[PDB]
This record gives structure tokens, C-alpha cells and sequence, in this order.
């Protein structure tokens, strides 16, 4: 009966606004029949009794990162050299570091070489935003037996790290990390002695004179591009025996020295990896020689 | 924000003896950041002599 | 033998205190739980071609960009074993319409894991027009025969629900997705590994 | 030698009741904080030429325009030397579009200072369809490994956030941007100076 | 189940409604992760213990105009005369008024002149608005030993400003300002005796009749446009010595004569420039034969 | 992360609704700074009493 009282409202055609939140009301038409349709709570769904996907506990996952074999000819104020990958020197950083490199033939002119990287399931997080901080949290082990003795220092080096960019890697420059030209007299250190202990976790604080530290690691880095790296990572441990490893022959004259990684405190801050490409799970192809699908950054 | 400066006159003598060494002249003309801030992060232990 | 220890470097300071810090600084946001990441759009497609009436399950999409691990949904799956809970897809169209046609977009539910040709086309259904609403927003409720699902096992089909796709011409639109405030993964394992840079070279 | 006085001519009266007396018959407004400006859009191009399939960081158009001093935050950043917090942008279409066409905006993250071909196309993102919203407005969160940032120091990159431009077709659109509630300059220093006309003559 | 009861709301689509405010609610989705994501306070991020950017703190930044010489030579009841630009007369105006003219050559047959003015912090930000309002200070130092001698007097005159327009420029007709034809007895003035004093601040209250003054200046003024400039002002101070300068020959028969700038109570009033142009920062070229870039009003 | 639980609300496009009323809400957009931007009373404006 009466006419209208109400003010012209101004407007704008903005469909899903803001749909990257993860707050707020979504505007999807729920192909159902109640319309405040919504399942119970976890409990019964899974065996789980912790929220299996609180960031904290995730990265609280501990894994494996090296497997250092240490002989009793090496020598001392020398971190343990020897393949795998890395090791004395950790990048002690969230992000990953290690990397192999999978070369396949496409023609006798060129070669396909992708990055494979072993990330830990902290490190595997990590990569899903820009920046990173936290305490990095190592727990070293040296598998041996009651028989063998000796004296592993573990000090830490805030700063750039001792490389040798390759063409197409980055690694560690033990040369420039010998107890001559390496001093760990004033740094942070450890000595764990294999006849009273058996491991040993350290816990290491964030510190970068920096809020944040990127998370690129060791992507994509090389000779010509091998900055990211540096700036995602604040330090380095360095793992060299104090005392030669002592070993009767009734034994091995080898000692296994696993390494764990995990993080704890830990605080992500751009939704969105710092990668120059979309994040890709490796796939091990059927054959060594089968080639693996590349993923870019084009759209139509 | 203001009286990004300063200007002159003073009083007479001075000592502001930092540590060692003093200087002795007409007190002093200086500014300072109106009440400064830390602005940076300075706990992570500290260390000494 | 035996024993163990924990050494912590430098002088402490509440990590947390810090980091809060930070983050009201560099930041603003403090991301805790990684189920907020699954509320969260984003993209698997950026251009998904398909033609005019042709009912197409969204599988045939989905099983591609799930072992990708170019979204969320995917990247975080690798770290689970199990899923539960519905799931939202947004279609932004991006195909040239043509005044002489009336484009619509049509969705209806269907068994998870079946073929367009053994399923009816009714139920509930949601409909747009792309010359009004570029955007076609959508949530698949979850209808299971079970609380929980592995991701790809036996020949478990019509066990939940699926999402089928529908247009009266040839389409092109984004596609990205979400669960829904019910989606969840389950039963922690461990990382698979990342993949870098590709470029190629000579020797 | 020394002393120094001060003296005020006329005879005084409340500067500031006179001044509120008078803001309240010519004006209606109080500017008090130079802040707010930074929270008011203001054009920096009246035309920002672009193409097709083109991710164009802003960065390419916001080095040109922050030496310029045209708009507010431009102006204002040569009086301090400390910048923090984000950005907003709004860019309005004024490209001729095509029904044999679906034009659409998307606008990414990035780092500081980086080519759009050294990332990627994924996280957040927004998107418009100048066909039914011809303005595209954006903020840009605080991403920063620090708290402030100086502007133009060292070779800082990918140390805060940047803005990625796209669009499926060739685009041409005004530009106007602010920072958030968020953003502000510190550091106050010494003001450059100012241009005049200029129409050039013969002697 | 029921049917709808709501009435039919108006509409307009006018996306970005009244941008050009600095209240209110802005409708760009931010690329972020929380829908409330926001900062913490300036606390920590700055040193500065004050608001940095309150428009009274920002015109209350001192800054120096005039750097005058005065020799024995000079004759009482002249304003200062000497180059620098203006002084014995400034304008005592919010605005600048002070500029010099960049001549570059582009050929025989031409060259281009661009206006360059030397704002202090108040004339900086006066040339964001329209009209202003304030109360001018002034602090007059005389540089000089405990053994010159002089009574220098400054005296404010309201209106117009005794002026010789150019081609191209405005400067002072100081023949219209000597003790003579320009009797300061019936103006507020103030003597500074050198041997007492060396400083003084002079306040000058707002007084035009007129609400608010131009913030035009000597932008673009001229023989044929100098009525911006006019009313852009109010007054100016003239310092004319009352006594002449006394100075034996063991020290110099010269002083100089510092004066800071600065406005407090001010009260800016329309978000826009007065000048015919976009604001615009002079660049410095590489060489005093460069080419500046000029910035037009045109828009496409 | 919850959906939508408004209905959807009719419209007409009518901009400018009954703009030659005296009373009501005008949707210009004020060119200034102010979004409420306002002068004060007529007293000292002039010299009429009424």
C-alpha cells in the first residue's frame, strides 16, 4: 500500500570477492537438501587424537636428513666430508637444501636435467609459503656400539655459508671449514662423547637480523643464481670430531651418524611458495629413461 | 614531527665525561631523535668482557 | 651407549613472543592450522576447454590436478592417507558468448568414479548464465557409504558423491576448488619428494 | 652574543578558534594527518598501455610514477625515507571490448622487485570482468622480512610483496592507488624541490 | 519453504563510490590469507616518538630562506638589497615565493625555460591544497662576533608587495621600499641591537581579509600573470637597518643574516594543488644541458 | 567458511530515485576529503536574523 522509504543502495558486480580467505561466507549453492547441511566432528572418523593438521605438529614430524659415515682415518676439525649430501655443514635453515639432479636424454644435442629435492616434512611445508621462522630443532645420532670412542663437536655460524656453486648445484667448501681456518673456539658448540652419550638434540633459535628468512632454499640455485639460498637460512652446524674415532678391529672401523630435522615455534607468512615455479610433487617416472612432466607459469 | 634542528647559546663549562676523556666548553647544542625506539631485535643474549 | 640429552643455543626469549612480534609487523595474519588452507580457493586449471552438451565429471579433471600438487587440496593430500568431507569448485568463464545463444551452466551430483553415460540427470542441480554470473559457485555435500576415504583404492565406486558438468555450448573457464567446512585429511605419513627447476642443456 | 627572544605582532586570539571559525563557513573538512592522504586514491596515469597474456608487475609503471610526485603517496615519499605496510590499487578499464571476447583481470602476489618470469602464477589472486565491473580494486598485505622499508636500498629483493598484473586481452586502464590502514612513511628529512611551468621561448 | 516478503531495492552500479575520501569502507579484496589482517602499532618500527606525518609537526620542520649580506656600507632604511632572492622583503606568506628559472637550449630558435622553487617543509606541503591559513614565524639570526655593532629593524606591512614583474619572473622594487616612500613608524617592527641580542622570532598571526589565501605563489608568475601571486600572501616582513653596520678592520666589514621558515596553527583547506600543473619534484639532470620531463593535463 | 544463508533480495536499476524530492539521501559523490564533510550554522554568515 505504501511506496517505497528505502535509499538506492550503490553497487558493484564483484562475484566470489575475496575468495582466496579462508574466512567469511561462501557463496556456492550446496547441491543438497537441507541448507544447513554439515557433518559431526572427527571423533570415530579417524584414530588420530591430536587435530592431524595444526601446523605445530606437522613440522614437529621428525625425519632423517643424513646418514654421515665416520671413519676412524678422518681427521679432526674437519666436518665429516663425504657424498650423501651435506652434512657436516647443515644449512640448519627451515627450507630444504639438498637436491639431486635427474639427467635424461631427449636427443644427442641436449638433456633434460630436473631438481629432485628430498624435503622433510618440515621442509616440505615450507615450501607452500614465502617466509619463514622458527627453531630449528636437530637430534644427532651415531649408531655404533659400547666399543667405540670418540669426541663429535656440533658449534653453529650464524651468516653466509661456505659453498662451490656448480653449474647447475651448490655444495658445501670443506676446504674453507677446517679447523685451521674455522675456529670454533668462540662459536656455540657441543662435544658429545660416544663412551657417555649417544645422542644429543639441539635446538637452535631463530636468529637472522631479519623478521623472516625466504624459503626458496635451494631452488632452482646454481652458479648464477645462488642468492635465495643464502637468504633462507641464517646459519649452519658444523659437525667435526674433536677426537679421532677409536676402534678395535673386533669391530667396524666405521660409525653410521643419523641426523634428524624437525621445527618447533614455527610461524609461516605469505600464503603463496617463493619458487619461480608452481609447486610440484616428483614423480619417479616407470624407467630411468621415461621423461617427467614439466609444469609452467603461462595462462590463457 | 617538528623543530628538526637546533640553535644557539648554551651554559658555561661542561664535563659530559663518556668514560674517559672529558672537553670543556659551552654546555651543548644537539638534538637527539624526539624520544627514540629500539626499532630492533636485541634478545638473544648479550655477552661481556 | 643409551643416555641422550637436548642443548638449546643462545639465550632464550619466548619463541612465541618473538614470532607474534613479527608478525605484527611483517604480517598480520598468524596461519596456525593448515585445514584453513582447505577453505581456501585456488586455482588447479587456468583454462579447462569443454564442449557443448557434453556431461562431464569433474574426475576426469580432478584425477589429474590431485597428483599434481599444484593446489592445496593436492599438495597437502600427499601428507594423508584418508579425506573426509565435502568439497566446493568455483568456474569463472572466460569462453566468448554470442548473442545468438543463451550460454547456461548446469551441475548435478552423480557417484564418485562413474560414467557420465550410467547416471541420471536428476537431483539437485544449480544453474548460471555466464552473461550475468561469469562465476558458477557450487558444494558437493559429502555422501558416503563410509566416514572416511582413502585416496584411490579397490574398486570402491559410488561409495560417495561426485560433481557432473554441464553447458548447452563448447566452454572454457578456470576452474578452482575447496572443501568444504567439513573436509579434512587424515592419518599423517611421511613427505614425497619436491621437483625444481627444468631447463635443459647440452652436455 | 646569545640571547635570543621571540614576539608576536597584533594582538592574539585563539589561531585555532579563528581557524575552526573559518573551516566551518569555507570549508567543512579538518585535514590534520598527512596519513589519511595515504588512505585517498589518486591517479597516477590517466592510461597504462598493456597486452595480451602479459604478466606486467606493477613495479614497471610504479618505479616511473614514484619519482614523479604526482599523487599523494609519491609526493609525500620525498619528505621521509622509511616506508611500511600495503598497498592498494585500483585500476578502471577503458579498453573497447569485444563480444567475440571474455576479457577478465587477474592480479597476483610476487616478490619486490621481480620479473614476472622468476615465479610463479599461484597463491591468493582476484579477478573482474570489466563487462559488468569495469574497476578492479586490490590491496596488497605486508609481506616483509622486515619491519620498514627504506626506498630504493642495496639489492633487497623478495624481501616484501609486489603486485602482478594479467589479462587474456590487450587492456588499457587508469590507475589510482593508496596505501592501507596499515601504511605509512617515517623518518622525516629535507624536501627537494619543486617544478614550475614551462613553455620555452626564442631569446 | 515460505515465500518472499522483502520489498524491491533500488540500485545504481557505481563501483569505487567516492574513492577520493580518505573515511570510509574501500572494496578491494586483499590478497592475503585472514580476512582481518592487519598490522600492529608504529611502536618499534620507527625511532621517531611522534605522529611523522601530522601536518603541524611537518610545517613546524625549520628550514632556511635567506642568507643576506650586510656590509657597513650599506644605507639605513633600505631593505637589504643583494641577489640571494628577495629578503629585505619576504613575502611572509605560507607559500613559496622564491624560484629560478632554468634556461636549457633546444636550437637557435628557441629554449626552454622551467620553473624551479626552493619550497621549505611548509611551502612543501602548502602546495598540496588550495588555500591556507596560518600563523608565520620567523627566526632572524645574525651570524656575527661580540664585536660588530648594529640595530636592525623589521617591520610587517599588510597587502600588496612593492614588486617589478619580468618576462618570466617577480622580483621586489626596492626603490618603493626605502626609509623615505616607505615610512615604518605606524608598523609593527621590532630593532634587534647586535650587541645585545643575536636572534629573534617573530610570529606573525593570520591577517588578510580574506577566510583562507591562495596557495598559488610564484608558480607561473609573470608580467602577465602575477594576481595569484598577490593573493597568496598577505604582507611581508622588511628588514631595513636602522642603524649602520659597525665593524673595525680586524674583523669583517660583513654579516650574514640567517632566517628559518616555518607556520604553526596552519589549516590547509581543498585536497588539490592551485597550480596550473600536476605537482611535480624537480629532477637534477646529469648535465646542465639536459632535458627535463614535462608533465602536461591531458588525458586520453 | 561457512556458506550463505542470505536469500536473494530483488532489485531494479533506478538510479537517481526520486531526485526531485527535497528530503532524503542524496547519492552524489562529494568531491573532498570529509566523507562528512559539512559547513556550520548561517550566524556570521549574514547579517539577517531570520
Amino acid at each position: 500500500k505504501p511506496r517505497n522509504q528505502q535509499q538506492v543502495c550503490p553497487l558493484q558486480n564483484v562475484p566470489a570477492w575475496g575468495y582466496s580467505l579462508y574466512k567469511g561466507i561462501d557463496m556456492s549453492v550446496p547441491l543438497a537438501y537441507d541448507p544447513n547441511n554439515e557433518l559431526g566432528d572427527l571423533k570415530d572418523v579417524f584414530p588420530s587424537a591430536v587435530d592431524e593438521m595444526a601446523i605445530g605438529y606437522v613440522c614437529g614430524n621428525p625425519a632423517v636428513k643424513h646418514v654421515l659415515t665416520w671413519k676412524t682415518t678422518d681427521a679432526i676439525q674437519k666436518p665429516i666430508a663425504n657424498g650423501d649430501d651435506w652434512g657436516g655443514v647443515i644449512p640448519v635453515g627451515m627450507p630444504c637444501y639438498s637436491k639431486s639432479i635427474r639427467t635424461i636424454k631427449i636427443s644427442e644435442t641436449e638433456n633434460r636435467e630436473t631438481e629432485v629435492i628430498d624435503a622433510a616434512p618440515c621442509e616440505y611445508v615450507a615450501n607452500m609459503f614465502s617466509y619463514w621462522r622458527a627453531t630449528m630443532c636437530y637430534r644427532i645420532t651415531v649408531v655404533k656400539t659400547a666399543f667405540h670412542t670418540g669426541r663429535l663437536e656440533i658449534f653453529f655460524e650464524p651468516g653466509v655459508i661456505p659453498v662451490k656453486p656448480t653449474v647447475n648445484n651448490i655444495g658445501p667448501d670443506q676446504d674453507q671449514l677446517t679447523g685451521a681456518v674455522a675456529p670454533s673456539d668462540n662459536n656455540y658448540k657441543y662435544i658429545l662423547d660416544l663412551t657417555n652419550d649417544t645422542e644429543v638434540t639441539i635446538r637452535v633459535p631463530f636468529v637472522s637480523n631479519k623478521m623472516f628468512l625466504k624459503t626458496a632454499g635451494i631452488y632452482g640455485a646454481n652458479s648464477e643464481n645462488n642468492w635465495n639460498f643464502h637468504e633462507s637460512f641464517s646459519g649452519f652446524l658444523c659437525i667435526r670430531p674433536v677426537t679421532k674415532l677409536m676402534a678395535p678391529d673386533t669391530v667396524s672401523d666405521n660409525v653410521s651418524i643419523v641426523v634428524w630435522k624437525w621445527a618447533e615455534d614455527v610461524v609461516v607468512v605469505e600464503p603463496k611458495p617463493l619458487t619461480s615455479g608452481p609447486t610440484q610433487v616428483y614423480r619417479p617416472p616407470p624407467t630411468a629413461s621415461a621423461a617427467v612432466e614439466v609444469l609452467n607459469v603461462e595462462l590463457q | 614531527e617538528l623543530a628538526s634542528s637546533t640553535s644557539e647559546n648554551s651554559v658555561e663549562t661542561q664535563e659530559i665525561t663518556t668514560f674517559h676523556d672529558v672537553e670543556t666548553p659551552n654546555r651543548i647544542d644537539t638534538p637527539m631523535a624526539q624520544d627514540t625506539s629500539s626499532a630492533r631485535n636485541m634478545d638473544d643474549t648479550h655477552s661481556i668482557i | 651407549k643409551t643416555n641422550e640429552n637436548v642443548i638449546s643455543f643462545f639465550d632464550s626469549t619466548d619463541a612465541e613472543t618473538q614470532n607474534h612480534d613479527v608478525l605484527m609487523k611483517g604480517c598480520g595474519e598468524f596461519i596456525v592450522n593448515l585445514r584453513t588452507l582447505l577453505r581456501t580457493f585456488r586455482t588447479i586449471t587456468d583454462n579447462w576447454i569443454l564442449q557443448a552438451n557434453t556431461k562431464t565429471p569433474i574426475t576426469d579433471l580432478t584425477n589429474t590436478t590431485d597428483a599434481q600438487g599444484r593446489d592445496y587440496m593436492s599438495y597437502l593430500s600427499y601428507l594423508y592417507r584418508f579425506y573426509r568431507g565435502g568439497r566446493r569448485y568455483k568456474f569463472f568463464n572466460t569462453t566468448p558468448l554470442k548473442q545468438s545463444q543463451t550460454c547456461y551452466i548446469r551441475s548435478f551430483l552423480m557417484p564418485r568414479n562413474y560414467s557420465a553415460d550410467e547416471i541420471n540427470v536428476d537431483g539437485p542441480s544449480h544453474i548460471t548464465y555466464p552473461v550475468i554470473n561469469p562465476v558458477h559457485e557450487v558444494e558437493v555435500p559429502f555422501y558416503s557409504q563410509y566416514r572416511k576415504i582413502p585416496i584411490a583404492s579397490t574398486s570402491d565406486k559410488g561409495y560417495d558423491s561426485s560433481l557432473m558438468y554441464f553447458s548447452n555450448t563448447s566452454t572454457t573457464q578456470i576452474v578452482a576448488r575447496a572443501g568444504n567446512d567439513d573436509f579434512t585429511f587424515g592419518w599423517m605419513i611421511g613427505p614425497p619428494q619436491l621437483q625444481g627447476e627444468t631447463r635443459s642443456v647440452v652436455p
